[PDB]
């Protein structure tokens, strides 16, 4: 993709991830943990959804035929027949090559501006609080437990309450 | 000293497609939009079809004896084969292409009488190439000839006028003798000469007499003409000999449509796209199995597969 | 305490268009690209156009009595009607669309004189089916016929060369009496033929006395012929009977366009597509009104509205 | 949008806004003040035009007729005159449903783009003296009068003049 | 004090063109993806080629003086040349695009012999307008006259069967006298008639005398006709007079590719697609060179320059 | 482009760059120096060769004739010719002014996405020892030689050093 997050900064996927397509990964004093996300996720589905629905389809025209297989016809006609056969052809096997490769250029741009989306918005949540480095993660200068992560990942996080504690610790 | 972290999932192996810029890219999903796969029958349930064997398309407007049961048939659909024929005979017929296309979206037909009734000559014609049980002949025509051998065939005219408030199709024949002495033999000496009028007809005809190859035991010929009716005119038609007369006139009903095919009949199914190898049942915009199919189709490529994406970028672990 | 924010507009109802992968999205305005509005009028400023009215096109060629005033006509537009007919004489033309497409883009005609003279024969046969005021024939066309009843009619022939820098088109036609009899009346008894001869064409016809249906109280056909000369060659008749003679010859000059229509006209207009409806003015590329469309028209789709975005998503308050 | 600004961030548009398509909103001890600007306008609007006169032209190419409606013609014509007729109708009913959707999708990213582009630059002035909320604005931490707000607003503010008072303020 | 910068690279002068929301954009690159340029000479290399001269296509099957070392030739490429001629006595051929276009792939000829005889008649019927070294005629047919002046001409009959296993291609003529005299000094008063049949053909023919323009010094008019034959068939003539015989039929081989063109022949080249003046070589997907070229060749489009970026977007310093 | 990074907040580029697509610059107490990246320059090329492979080829189907330009044909099939012909070259004109735009607009986007992931990299791998000014440079708060220089062209640099001098020197 062209906004640089996924094969961007972020080294690999998880394999591990199974209800979902993006997540959350903590570790505290206590221990690990995941869970997943499920906005994103929905959003780049109904677009895959809509996608589909819009290509999947057949034409409603009906046509019959216009020559003979048992037996010919004259040449000079059957001649005409077969060059304009032969021209429509191009077309329609030119037309198919170009939307493919258009979809498929698409679909992986949205993806990647998901992700960058997500993780900006949990950047902007943690104001001069935490500090990034570089591979995806932030660092908390605080003590944050469980139920902290909890509020982080339902936007429920007041940094007013650790201000001080956070910028005591990072200016020293 | 807590963190947090964002990630994506990721598979172990994924599929390749491709882009704008580059060929083979792999991704955790994908589908296909080319379709490969058919039934090797012909579908047809919810319509009507009629199955013509060794009868020909163009045989049931004249009943050779091969078309006996498809006199007036009614159908949805039709399907011809590679063995059927439509002369007892020798001849053919002239400018068929454009009747056959007529007749494969006609949905039927039905017969009417005309009411030629004829004095002094006689009408039982018959030749041993078209057997029923003996020596007969073509089921809706009449072979006129003469009283006896060498006499002589008086000038006569007929006409016949349409009532009805749809196009009718008229067909007559000529017969083109096997020598100069069978004209004589079959019609008298002197000149044959037939003449066709209408509104928007006018045509002349003359015989030919002369030796050819033999095709089921027989030198002469016979060439068939029609003519379609506007639902007011009238029809003249003025001769001295060698005449096949018409006794029965045929109108259209419905519409229908028509395929050639070389594979069996299946009554539980469903489909809209056939071709002369079976049918086609998708929802793909696209097609790579014949590229003169008829009905609802899609459309015909020259490509094999082409891959649609359905997921992100795969990146595996290590 | 400051505080400074940032912010869009919004309206309070918008217009729904179809993305790349949603149908519906709702935005501030969009605009039309299918036109379906037309003028039930034909629109003509600054060309010269002719009606024909009761004139069919191929009648100014031969000159029946209702084609008296377009004998040499000169137009950039040509309308014909559905009530026009080009024949006062029962008959018809053969190859008739190939010589109608040619004419429809002539731009007018301009006629000369031939030349022939005749000796012995008559020349003043005329029909009671074409009345001016009494019994006439065509204008340009001369039916020969014989000095008495039951007569002889010598064999003549006849010749006409091109000097002009253009083709030229000829014309001429053979007559079909209506039973034997006539025929021995009109030109004497015997056997009748005709041949046509040039550098790159040599044909030959016999008549065909028969009984028919009556169209216009009579019984006899007439048939018409045509070709082009080139500008260095010669024409040459042969004939001994049943000829209808020509009398001037005809030549294009420059080009026009023709239709077909069924509606007024009207002088203070412009436009530059025709259909059989009225006039199609606009700038949009694409049209949902005719597919048979003639001059500098958009394309025929299927579909009857597209709308086309011009602003941002609508995100309205509350 | 796949920028995520409009309908991202920002909750809602402003219906009083009428004089242009982006603007500011201000709020200090005098009292509140609304204005427009003017550069994203017009680019936005620029690029619709361009759009509008790329797509609104019809041909210069003239066809005439080849059959006939008052007299039919042969039938073995006709039929390959109509076949091919249809051929044609649906290669041109294609073609518009795949340009108009393109369009419809470039234009919205475009706007996005453009508010995004405006957002970034006036966050990219008021360094280390004004402070992210989350909902689309900022918090000075000194005092900005009613002139202060209009050089912010054309690209003439000072960020050394107030720097101490600012640091001093955010830092306690 | 220490400052670090990013910064990309310019160029001096770029390049236009045009984006989805502008025209004009400059870049630091781009290309052209259509071709205005070609070769004024027929390119080939590796293949064989025949070169006719005065000689025209379907001269090949008569043998007039002109095509007398082109009676079985062997080429890949075949060019024709706008002086070429097929008639040494005036006459024209009958569906004369249908054998061009079959002759125009066939790859070749080769000739068989019939192995008719005849009693009686003469033979050796020769004209002063197709001279090699006197009076000639064609090299591959034969002109059956009367034992003398005004005499009978038996009614007689000729048959050949196929035996190879390919269909043949069989040819004959039809003679048109400049006057009665000539006919009955030739061949007998009375009447004549031809007729031919096979299988799936039967046709009658009958002269018509006449006067006509004088080219290359004679009246008379001769008529080509043709037919092909199926690997098993039999084909009979009967006649009376005014016959012109064949005397060797004709058989395919391969396949080929055929031209017009006016310019001359290289021999160190490289190419595959043709078209009257000259050659055209190149991997662009568009031309704009002429919309009737043959091979494999770029699509024809009527806009003269399309150029393609290849670089980002220049902003010059200053 | 639409990432406002080319044409945006860089005023201009530099004719003097002759072994690259995008480069460094730099200036401390020694002298003024300049380089060239490596990776985003194949990045782009990698896309143009990738689009010059993709579009530079021609078909491989063969045609014939089927008319005469010595003696003419019948009319009535001639014109029927002649209007085949004329419907599909309006296609053929079509496609191509269609796709050629789109490629020039993919690959403007395409450059300027680089040149702005180049630069966020480079933002981030300096964290709270350098300061923005918003025409493309940093300013770094402590001293830095050329190796210091070097080695951040080249990542493998260590915030951890330097913290305490920069973080003293940005306070007061
Ligand atoms: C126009 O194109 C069609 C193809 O779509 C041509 O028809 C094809 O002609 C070839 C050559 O004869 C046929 O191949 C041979 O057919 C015979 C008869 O069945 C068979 O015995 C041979 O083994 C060989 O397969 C081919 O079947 C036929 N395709 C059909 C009928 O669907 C057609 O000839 C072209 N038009 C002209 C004027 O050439
Ligand atoms: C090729 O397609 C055209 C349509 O574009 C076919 O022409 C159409 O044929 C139908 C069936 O006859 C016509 O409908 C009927 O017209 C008569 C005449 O007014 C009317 O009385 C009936 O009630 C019915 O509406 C239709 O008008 C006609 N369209 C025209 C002439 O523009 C044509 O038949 C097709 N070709 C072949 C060979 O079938
Ligand atoms: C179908 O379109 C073709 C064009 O692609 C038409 O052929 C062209 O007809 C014009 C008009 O006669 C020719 O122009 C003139 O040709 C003569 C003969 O060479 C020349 O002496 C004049 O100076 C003038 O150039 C043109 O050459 C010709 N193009 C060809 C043959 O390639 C054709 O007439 C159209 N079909 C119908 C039925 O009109
Ligand atoms: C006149 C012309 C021009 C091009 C560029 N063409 C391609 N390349 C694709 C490049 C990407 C966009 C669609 C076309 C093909 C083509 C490609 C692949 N498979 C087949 Cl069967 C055909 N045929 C083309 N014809
Ligand atoms: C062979 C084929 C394939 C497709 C996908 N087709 C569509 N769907 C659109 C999907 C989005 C891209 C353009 C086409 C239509 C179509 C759609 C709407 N209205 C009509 Cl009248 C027709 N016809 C199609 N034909
Ligand atoms: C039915 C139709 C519709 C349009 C929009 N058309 C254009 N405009 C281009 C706009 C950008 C996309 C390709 C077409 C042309 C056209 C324009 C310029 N030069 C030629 Cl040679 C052709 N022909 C068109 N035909
Ligand atoms: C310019 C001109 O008129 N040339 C003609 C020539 O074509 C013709 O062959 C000759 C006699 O027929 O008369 C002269
Ligand atoms: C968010 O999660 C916390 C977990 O501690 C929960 O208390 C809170 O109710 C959640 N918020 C909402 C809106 O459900
Ligand atoms: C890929 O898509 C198909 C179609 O629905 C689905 O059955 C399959 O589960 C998908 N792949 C995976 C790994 O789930
Ligand atoms: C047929 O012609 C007669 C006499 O011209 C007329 O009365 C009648 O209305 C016409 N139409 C029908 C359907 O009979
Ligand atoms: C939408 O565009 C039309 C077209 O010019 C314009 O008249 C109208 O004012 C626009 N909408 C609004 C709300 O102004
Ligand atoms: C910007 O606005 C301020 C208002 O305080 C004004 O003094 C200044 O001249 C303006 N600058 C420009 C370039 O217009
Ligand atoms: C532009 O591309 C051409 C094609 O190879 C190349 O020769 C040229 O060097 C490029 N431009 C510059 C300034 O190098
Ligand atoms: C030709 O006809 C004969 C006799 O009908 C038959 O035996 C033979 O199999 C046919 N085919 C060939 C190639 O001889
Ligand atoms: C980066 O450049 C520095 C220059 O001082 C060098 O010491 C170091 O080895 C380089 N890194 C790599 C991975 O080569």
């Amino acid at each position: 993709g062209l906004f640089g997050a996924i094969a961007g900064f972020i080294e690999n996927g998880w394999e591990g991830l199974i209800d979902g397509w993006y997540g959350f990964r903590h570790q505290n004093a206590q221990g690990e943990g995941t869970a997943a996300d499920y906005k994103s996720t929905q959003s780049a589905i109904d677009c895959i959804t809509g996608k589909l629905n819009r290509l999947i389809e057949k034409t409603n025209q009906q046509f019959e035929l216009i020559d003979n297989e048992f037996t010919e016809v004259e040449k000079q006609i059957g001649n005409v027949i077969n060059w304009t056969r032969d021209s429509i052809t191009e077309v329609w096997s030119y037309n198919a090559e170009l939307l493919v490769a258009m979809e498929n250029q698409h679909t992986i741009d949205l993806a990647d501006s998901e992700m960058d989306k997500l993780y900006e918005r949990v950047k902007r949540q943690l104001r001069e609080n935490a500090e990034e480095d570089g591979t995806g993660c932030f660092e908390i200068f605080h003590k944050c437990d469980d139920d902290c992560m909890a509020s982080i990942r339902n936007n429920t996080y007041d940094h007013s309450k650790y201000r001080e504690e956070a910028m005591q610790n990072r200016i020293q | 000293a807590d963190k947090i972290c964002l990630g994506h999932h990721a598979v172990s192996n994924g599929t390749k497609v491709n882009t704008l810029c580059e060929r083979g890219v792999e991704v955790v999903n994908a589908t296909e939009t080319v379709e490969r796969t058919n039934i090797p029958r012909i579908c047809s349930k919810g319509k009507r079809t009629v199955d013509l064997g060794q009868c020909g398309l163009l045989g049931t407007i004249t009943g050779p004896p091969q078309c006996d049961q498809f006199l007036e048939f009614s159908a949805d659909l039709i399907i011809e084969r590679r063995e059927g024929s439509d002369v007892c005979y020798p001849g053919k017929f002239v400018n068929e292409e454009a009747l056959r296309q007529i007749l494969r979206e006609s949905g039927g037909i039905d017969k009417e009488a005309m009411g030629f009734t004829y004095s002094g000559i006689r009408t039982n014609g018959a030749t041993s190439s078209c057997r029923r049980s003996g020596s007969s002949f073509y089921a809706e025509m009449k072979w006129l000839l003469s009283n006896t051998d060498n006499a002589a065939f008086p000038q006569m005219t007929k006409s016949y006028k349409n009532t009805r408030k749809n196009p009718a199709l008229i067909v007559w024949g000529i017969h083109h003798s096997g020598s100069t002495a069978e004209q004589t033999k079959l019609y008298g000496s002197g000149n044959k000469l037939v003449t066709v009028g209408s509104s928007n007809y006018q045509q002349s005809f003359v015989p030919s007499p002369g030796a050819r190859t033999q095709v089921n035991g027989q030198s002469g010929r016979i060439d068939f003409h029609w003519l379609m009716l506007n639902p007011n005119d009238t029809v003249t038609f003025s001769f001295n000999g060698a005449f096949i007369a018409p006794d029965r006139a045929s109108f259209l009903r419905g519409k229908s449509m028509g395929i050639q095919s070389g594979v069996q009949v299946d009554a539980d199914c469903e489909g809209d796209c056939y071709y002369s190898g079976g049918t086609i049942i998708s929802n793909l915009p696209f097609q790579n199995i014949d590229s003169r199919a008829v009905g609802k189709c899609p459309r015909y490529v020259k490509q094999r597969s082409l891959l649609l994406a359905t997921g992100m970028k795969n990146v595996p672990e290590i």
